[PDB]
């Protein structure tokens, strides 16, 4: 009881130090300190030198004394894993968080784990069909592939990831993971509602008829636990696809988060900074995790990651170490955005690998290169169309400007999730309408309509559909002057009969404030303690 | 050097006492001769090590626990940030020239807190919760934590009611939910203490109105400000009668660092005694960027690694876990809200700074106010194309969901239009329309400072401009033509949108009618 039971020895922010009499314990292990009033685990970092491990609490730390009893548990962290996880909340540790009991589980995994070897991989390339214009032609995902959303605060990445969720994940068959890296929980509480209505999450006794494991780890966590709550969602991913065997969904939202968790930590672990301000290690923290996030030979992860840019900057380090660890890319912008195109997917620099000829045939090659290259040239002649206007172009370039207006519209479309306040309901556009579609805009067979025919709208069926009930508009606009339910007699009762009708409802006037209140009588001193622990006022001299 | 061969000290190795015998019979004579020129020993209490830049380092205090509110012997707070092996640094709730090195620092035995109650309703207080309204001490109140974790997601529940901001412009397009938190962000001098205000003391309107658990209780907090603003502003509140359900935090422009840091805190766990006992509380924290700068100012005292714009790691946390206090609970908890309203100051319009697009991560919806919709005079300045509220639509009033979803979409057409010619190359008819129904519908938005509106007079209003009934007016008169709509219409009109919440088609011909009989200033 007395050695391998470190004590506290020093206490910055997220960062504690333990020293243990003997028998430090192994970097990345869990220890658990005795005493504190929520469950304080702490995973060892570092090894000081003297005895002493730096150690990253996964909670709050305010209440930390030095002197309190730290024992080891010996192991990492390990989280519950298997089927009976899913349809749970957990938190980093793996404690449930859905107030649903216990989690009983086939195992309980440690978080760390090397990635799947050389000789693990499995390089197959077949596409995910999102539904989505922009995605599944320019940037097409990969079945079994890193798929990364690239965003501006704002721009519109929780909705393309929530859209995916909808979209990808009820065809999909497969379990999912979604694990919340530091973002709202007002949305983890939204997701959470929203599969229980989908029927996704089943509370109760059918709870293993679930599709669904949530791991949250949200923006009100100390840094410790949002920078750690990435791995537990990667081995409840993992499990399912080494153990169980099978096709997983892995929703990370904003994985940046993680980079940004232990760019706070690292600043109190003693580190030269590295270029903007972050950890010298992030390339291989992030690392370290992104290629544990794999397809291999046994299962397969479909991994979607939401990444934050920090001040719609992609050149900082946290976005731009991550664009190497995906296979396909899709940055949005926040100009794209300002003009009403949503999703807000900049088509120029949103870039999957699965744009070959070889993966995804000739016919959608070209429509996707295609509308590449208008997109292309008009955006080299945006120079020119600000200061001197289209009146100067060439009506060579008058018909790029007109086509790649038209494509530029009808690249967004409307979401089944954000019909909720956007009004419009949306549209699922398969493949075959996507590329037959652009494929009309670049011969042009569809010059004839105005370029707002093409805006919000899902197929090529639909902006002919639109562009008619334009002209129908401009024509009839108007005549509804009376001989509608508008008559004072019919359908209407008296003004004054309608005051009547009014439920009337009391008002208490004593604000409710003194109902279950109990004062404390703050006294007049400050109340201190001397040296010996009493409760003194505060003696007089400075 | 090894602690394997230093720890081979412990046992003793001397064998030769000629030595330890002599000077045991002449230490305690030494020392006897020196004992007023020792300051006596420390172990529980602190002593001062070293004060400046509103850091103290305190030997001893051998069990304060990691952040909580010491007191040294002057009078003046601190707080245990970090506990090192040989000392403890603190930070100075306070100016730090009345420290001195030697001073004795006592414990107070808890993690920062500040009264909470019913009887912090009404009162100044400092960033500490210690009042300066000069009205005596609070009475009828508790001491509470200022750094509680926020309710997970099991705690909580959808934004369903509306929280009125009495703003025209607000509560028509960028309606506000009741535990929502809504970024009011724009330039200097852009209205955007004006929108603040307006909900403070709209919320005062209406809780003389409404049952006594749907009654809002405001709290502003002000970081950074200047105390003549912040004594102007309680001056209002207390002639308008918004101190009775006011509590009005300060920690100003002259005031420590730390200070300010932590007032946006206190003021949280002041606001969320509303929220744990089931009533809903309104929260304001004038310019956070004023407390992201007094952060920055602390953590390079402390001598940690800036990164972008200079600002520390974790300023990103500095106001997310302040901001997720900002919650609607759910019924097993009471039922309780929050609602916070985030104000950031930004450079020149430049959205996408540092601590803008951090507070945009964090809060729900924005509310723009542009520079130059308020040199025009188009007051409350609201960027119609940018300012979001997501989590507040499908919780709005149900008769202004009815007129604004053509005002907004007659606004969508009104910046669609004006984008493509607003210099006379050709005017259409159809574009003049909607140059003349978009130029109706600004002026009929914009509204003047410190009188906000009831939800029905807002409706009416609206709906007498989305549809006919002032396309006789230009445009000038509009201003004008409201109030003749507002005051010449039955008053008993606004008592059943009030009581329905909605527009009855019973309502709608009968609200038709009352407004062909307003006699119109345009003529
Ligand atoms: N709706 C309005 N109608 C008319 N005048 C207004 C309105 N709102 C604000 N003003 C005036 O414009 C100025 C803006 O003040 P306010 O304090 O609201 O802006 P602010 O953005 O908080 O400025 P600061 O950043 O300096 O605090 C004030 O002088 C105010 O009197
Ligand atoms: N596909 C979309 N359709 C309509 N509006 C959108 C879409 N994507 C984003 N928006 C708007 O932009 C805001 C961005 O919100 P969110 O997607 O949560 O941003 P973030 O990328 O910062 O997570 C949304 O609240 C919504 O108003
Ligand atoms: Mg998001
Ligand atoms: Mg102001």
């Amino acid at each position: 009881p007395a050695i391998d039971a470190g004590y506290v020895s020093q206490v910055i922010g997220p960062v504690v130090d333990v020293r243990f009499d003997g028998e430090l314990p192994s970097i990345l292990s869990s220890l658990e300190v005795e005493g504190h009033s929520v469950r304080l685990v702490l995973e060892v970092a570092q090894h000081m030198g003297d005895n002493t491990v730096r150690c990253i609490a996964m909670d709050s730390t305010d209440g930390l004394v030095r002197g309190q009893k730290v024992v080891d548990t010996g192991s990492p962290i390990k989280v519950p894993v298997g089927r009976g996880t899913l349809g749970r909340i957990m938190n980093v540790i793996g404690e449930p968080v859905d107030e649903q009991g216990p989690i009983d589980a086939a195992d309980i995994w440690s978080i760390h784990r090397e990635a799947p070897e050389f000789t693990e991989q499995s390089t197959e390339q077949e596409i995910l069909v999102t539904g989505i214009k922009v995605v599944d032609l320019l940037a097409p995902y990969q079945r079994g592939g890193k798929i990364g959303l690239f965003g501006g605060a704002g721009v519109g990445k929780t909705v393309l990831i929530m859209e995916l969720i909808n979209n990808v994940a009820k065809a999909h068959g497969g379990f999912s993971v979604f694990a919340g890296v530091g973002e709202r929980t007002r949305e983890g509480n939204d997701l959470y509602r929203e599969m229980i209505e989908s029927g996704v999450i089943k509370l109760g006794a059918e709870r293993g008829n679930s599709k669904c494991t949530l791991v949250y780890g949200q923006m009100n966590e100390p840094p410790g636990a949002r920078a750690r709550v990435a791995l537990t969602g990667l081995t409840v991913a993992e499990y399912f696809r080494d153990i169980e065997g099978q096709d997983v969904l892995l929703f990370v939202d904003n994985i940046f988060r993680f980079t940004q968790a232990n760019s706070e930590v690292s600043a109190l672990l003693g580190r030269i900074p590295s270029a903007v301000g972050y950890q010298p290690t992030l390339a291989t923290d992030l690392g370290g995790l992104q290629e544990r996030i794999t397809t291999t030979t046994k299962g397969s992860i479909t991994s979607v990651q939401a990444v934050y840019v920090p001040a719609d900057d992609l050149t900082d380090p946290a976005p731009a170490t991550t664009f190497a660890h995906l296979d396909a890319t899709t940055v949005l912008s926040r100009s794209i955005a300002e003009l009403g195109i949503y999703p807000a997917v900049d088509p120029l620099d949103s870039t999957s690998r699965m744009l070959n000829p070889n993966v995804i045939g000739a016919e959608h090659y070209n429509v996707a290169r295609g509308v590449q290259k208008v997109l292309q040239d008009y955006k080299n002649l945006q120079d020119i169309i600000a200061i001197l206007g289209m009146d100067e172009l060439s009506e060579e370039d008058k018909l790029t400007v007109a086509r790649a207006r038209k494509i530029q519209r009808f690249l967004s479309q409307p979401f089944q999730v954000a019909e909720v306040f956007t009004g419009t309901p949306g549209k699922y556009v398969d493949l075959a309408d996507t590329i037959s579609g652009f494929q009309g805009v670049l011969t042009g067979k569809y010059d004839d309509l105005p370029e707002m025919a093409f805006y919000m709208v899902g197929d090529i069926k639909e902006v002919k559909e639109k562009a008619d009930k334009m002209a129908k508009d401009i024509a009839s606009r108007k005549e509804a002057d009376n001989k509608k339910v508008s008559e004072e007699l019919k359908d209407i009762p008296s003004l004054d009969k309608l005051v009547s009708e009014i439920k009337e409802v009391v008002i208490e006037e004593d604000d409710g404030l003194e109902e279950d209140f109990k004062a404390e009588a703050l006294s007049s001193e400050t109340v201190v303690l001397n040296e010996e622990g009493k409760s003194v006022p505060l003696p007089k001299k400075n | 050097a090894d602690a394997k061969a230093l720890d081979e000290l412990r046992k003793p190795k001397f064998s030769s006492k000629y030595l330890i015998q002599h000077v045991s019979q002449k230490l305690i004579p030494a020392v006897k001769e020196w004992e007023k020129s020792y300051q006596p020993p420390v172990i529980h209490l602190g002593r001062v090590l070293s004060v400046g830049d509103g850091i103290a380092r305190v030997y001893g205090l051998k069990s304060v626990q990691a952040g909580e509110l010491v007191c040294f012997d002057s009078g003046v707070k601190g707080m245990a940030l970090n506990l090192q092996a040989d000392h403890v640094g603190v930070v100075v709730f306070g100016n730090d020239s009345v420290i001195h090195q030697g001073d004795l620092v006592y414990r107070t035995g808890q993690i920062v807190n500040v009264p909470i109650g019913p009887g912090t309703l009404g009162r100044v207080t400092d960033g500490l919760g210690q009042p300066i309204d000069g009205k005596g001490p609070l009475t009828n109140v508790r001491s509470s934590l200022v750094e509680v974790k926020a309710p997970g997601i099991i705690a909580r529940q959808s934004v369903r009611e509306p929280l009125f901001t009495g703003v025209k412009a607000v509560d028509a397009l960028v309606p506000i939910g009741r535990g929502q938190r809504e970024l009011i962000i724009g330039d200097r001098q852009t209205g955007k203490t004006a929108v603040a205000i307006d909900a403070i003391i709209h919320q005062k309107n209406c809780n003389e109105q409404v049952p006594k658990a749907q009654r809002v209780y405001c709290v502003y907090v002000a970081v950074g400000q200047k105390r003549s603003t912040v004594a102007q502003l309680v001056k209002l509140f207390t002639q308008t009668g918004a101190m009775r359900y006011t509590i009005m935090v300060s920690a100003t422009a002259s005031d420590a660092a730390p200070l300010q840091f932590l007032a946006p805190y206190s003021g949280c766990a002041m606001a969320e005694y509303f929220r744990d006992t089931g009533k809903h509380g309104l929260i304001i924290y004038d310019d956070l960027s004023k407390q992201s700068v007094a952060y920055r100012q602390m953590s390079l005292l402390l001598r940690r690694p800036p990164g972008r714009e200079a600002f520390p790691g974790d300023v990103f946390y500095l106001h997310s876990r302040l901001l997720e206090r900002a919650a609607k609970l759910s019924k097993e908890l009471g039922g309780g809200s929050l609602t916070a309203f985030p104000v950031i100051e930004t450079q020149a319009g430049d959205v996408s700074a540092y601590i803008a697009t951090n507070v945009i991560s964090i809060t729900d919806g924005q509310i723009f106010l542009e520079t130059e919709l308020f040199y025009k005079g188009i007051r409350p300045a609201l960027n119609v194309g940018l300012s979001v509220s997501r989590v507040g639509s499908a919780a709005q009033f149900p008769g202004m969901k009815q007129v604004a979803g053509t005002l907004k979409l007659e606004l969508a057409q009104y910046r669609e239009v004006a984008a493509f010619a607003q210099f006379g190359s050709d005017l259409d008819a159809a574009t003049q329309y909607v140059l003349e129904r978009g130029a109706r519908l600004t002026e009929m938005l914009k509204q003047k400072q410190f009188a906000p509106i009831p939800i029905e007079r807002q409706t009416v209003a609206v709906y007498a401009a989305t549809k006919g009934f002032l396309d006789k007016v230009r445009v000038q008169d509009i201003v004008a033509a409201e109030e003749a709509v507002i005051s010449q219409v039955n008053p008993a009109v606004f008592k059943i949108l009030k009581a329905n919440g909605k527009i009855t088609p019973a309502l709608d011909a009968h609200l038709k009618a009352e407004l062909r009989k307003v006699k119109l200033p345009g003529a």
